[PDB]
């Protein structure tokens, strides 16, 4: 989850649309969203952005 | 004195230029409509739409900064009360590059200039596309359709509430296909400023006029203002044109003060009365006076920078067209009165 | 001296005729047009539009390449010190393969032409799609559509804030279909020019006159610039010509200067007395002249590279329907002050 919030970070910095696929193309194991907490913080991440 | 400062003279021809452009005349038509405007503003009293029409260069749009600035100037000792609160907003319709208005991007840009006061308040509305960045302003995501825009731009305009929404330009609300009338763009605004409660102020060219009266609905929720230009049939309106000739001759940044009343019809020619117009000759007068570092103003100067005989002739065109139909006679009460049955 | 430097006469034919080329002269009707652009692009004064009306071969495009040269001269001391601004920027208008013209490629272009001043100045748009690419190139994506392509460029018009925008070729802007209006193109670049403040300079042959007072608020932010021929119906013009041809012929790199001035007639018979015509004519004879070796010029050798009958009895029809509109007489005047009731 930690890895998620900076990624969402790291991508909203540069301006390109924070999607799943976009996020999962930086991850070692990019599945890692099927746990029922990741995909929340990265929602949650998001959201508090502004999406 | 009544004129500009003696002391203009030894400044550049820069600030020269710069001191005429931000002087403004209070001639009685501005004076008149802007006592109206703001009476209106005041208190909408169930009207959502208001309309100024006037020609182009009689001085709408900055009739509308004024307008902007002494709301400000009025809902300031208020805000420190009740802060997360707009005085006053306003946008400039687009003529669109298609056949239609685009409606998305007004939806867009009204929420970008509404809500970007300062980034210490936030409201979270109630669509996920919209919101802000980095830099400070707010960037709205292509993928967010039509009527979620509308529904943000109506929960942050009732969260904000400012007392008018400037539309510039509205005459631009007329470019639609064939087939496609008039009244439903019309009411795609009367609804919005009806379920968000925000007066909606239209300033147009007598292209607007065909906003006029399209429903009875758009009819009883409307407000008709008129800026008026100068005419040369009636005597008052030739001496009020001569005071603000005057009045420009005085203000003019120049070494020796030029005769300009004398050349009044010269003047009533090429601007049709609009104070506007007869201030931007000035101005580029003024500008090839300095630029030659002349001492007055010559009449074949004032030849120079003058719209074109053709041009003149359009505009005077419209002009009659549109005071055509927006005059006003007591036979037309008269036949409302018969129609009535208030004999 | 008044001629060709007699250096190049050892100099290969290449360099003469680069020289040549790039020869220009100051006729007294490029002077005017120049001195007028420049008076209006210093101080528009409420005019977002400055329509360059002239024939096909007067020089629109080599007004526009010094009126931007000198502007960046100016702009020189200023961006010694102060960055982010250009001075001016030009475009050209692209005539579409399909029938009606494309809108988003003209933003795209504008996008491209006006931000490219150096990789360093990074400025954010707010719209997703535009940005630059690994070889300091912008790019746009395909996906991004015109009222966003539109926003992006008005965003960064207002904060490069260039003195003028350069549209030349604008004849093509009547390049839409049947039930378009001409009106609606016209008010669609004029929202941009005043959204954004950057006067737009039109430059284009007389079909451009189908843009000319579309209303009467295209009207006033006009500033409608004549290049006029020279006419062979008045001395003066005539004079004009004669001397310009003498230039000419004492400009021209041969051994033995031709004599040009008893051919005017000749001359002025197949380029209607436009200057880039006959530029244009004289440069193709003296390269043939050079590639053969010749001493000096004859007249069969203008009859070889000269333009058809055909050709120029178009051109100059063309000319005749442009400059019937463009004359402004006394009577003109009159019908103006009479519809005003000056009289
Ligand atoms: N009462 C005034 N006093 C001084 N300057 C004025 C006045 N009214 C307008 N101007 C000048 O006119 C210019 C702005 O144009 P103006 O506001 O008259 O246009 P508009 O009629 O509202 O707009 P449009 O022609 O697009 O319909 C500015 O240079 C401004 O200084
Ligand atoms: N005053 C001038 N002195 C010298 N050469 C000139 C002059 N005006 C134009 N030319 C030359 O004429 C040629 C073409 O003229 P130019 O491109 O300026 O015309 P234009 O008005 O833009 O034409 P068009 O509308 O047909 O595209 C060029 O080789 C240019 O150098
Ligand atoms: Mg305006
Ligand atoms: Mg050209």
């Amino acid at each position: 989850c930690s890895e998620v919030r900076e990624i969402v970070l790291s991508l909203n910095a540069q301006g390109v649309y924070p999607t799943e696929g976009r996020v999962c193309e930086l991850m070692p194991n990019p599945g890692c969203f099927r746990y029922k907490q990741v995909r929340a913080a990265f929602n949650d991440a998001r959201r508090e952005f502004g999406l | 004195s009544t004129g500009f400062p003696l002391e203009l003279l030894t400044r550049p021809a820069t600030e020269r230029l710069a001191y005429f452009e931000n002087y403004t005349v209070a001639h009685p038509r501005l004076k008149e409509v802007y006592e109206i405007l703001m009476r209106t503003i005041a208190e909408p009293a169930g009207a959502s739409f208001i309309f100024v029409y006037g020609a182009s260069g009689v001085g709408k749009t900055t009739l509308r900064l004024r307008v902007e600035q002494k709301l400000t100037e009025l809902a300031l000792p208020k805000l420190e009360s009740d802060r997360a609160r707009v005085p006053v907003v306003g946008i400039e319709a687009i003529a669109p590059e298609s056949r239609y208005f685009n409606w998305k991007e007004y939806y867009t840009r009204a929420l970008i200039t509404l809500e970007e006061p300062l980034i210490d308040h936030k409201f979270d509305y109630g669509v996920r596309g919209i919101s802000r960045d980095n830099f400070g302003k707010i960037n709205v995501e292509s993928k967010v359709v039509a009527p979620a825009l509308r529904r943000a731009l109506e929960n942050a305009l009732i969260h904000r509430h400012p007392d008018v929404f400037f539309v510039d330009e509205a005459q631009h609300f007329g470019k639609v296909a064939s087939g496609y009338k008039l009244q439903d763009q019309l009411d795609c605004l009367k609804s919005l400023a009806n379920m968000t409660g925000i007066l909606h102020c239209l300033l147009g060219t007598y292209e607007l006029l065909t906003f006029r009266n399209l429903s009875g609905q758009l009819s009883r929720r409307s407000v008709d203002i008129h800026f008026r230009r100068y005419c040369a049939d009636s005597p008052e309106d030739v001496q009020a044109f001569k005071s603000v000739l005057l009045t420009f001759q005085q203000h003019l940044p120049l070494a020796e003060t030029p005769n300009l009343v004398d050349h009044w019809e010269y003047f009533y020619e090429r601007t049709l009365g609009c104070i506007g117009t007869l201030k931007d000759w000035l101005k580029r007068v003024l500008s090839d006076a300095l630029d030659r570092e002349a001492t007055t103003i010559t009449l074949k100067d004032l030849q120079k920078r003058a719209l074109s005989v053709a041009q003149c002739q359009k505009m005077f065109k419209e002009i009659q067209e549109g005071e055509r139909q927006l005059s006003e006679t007591e036979a037309d009460v008269q036949n409302l009165r018969s129609a009535l049955g208030l004999g």
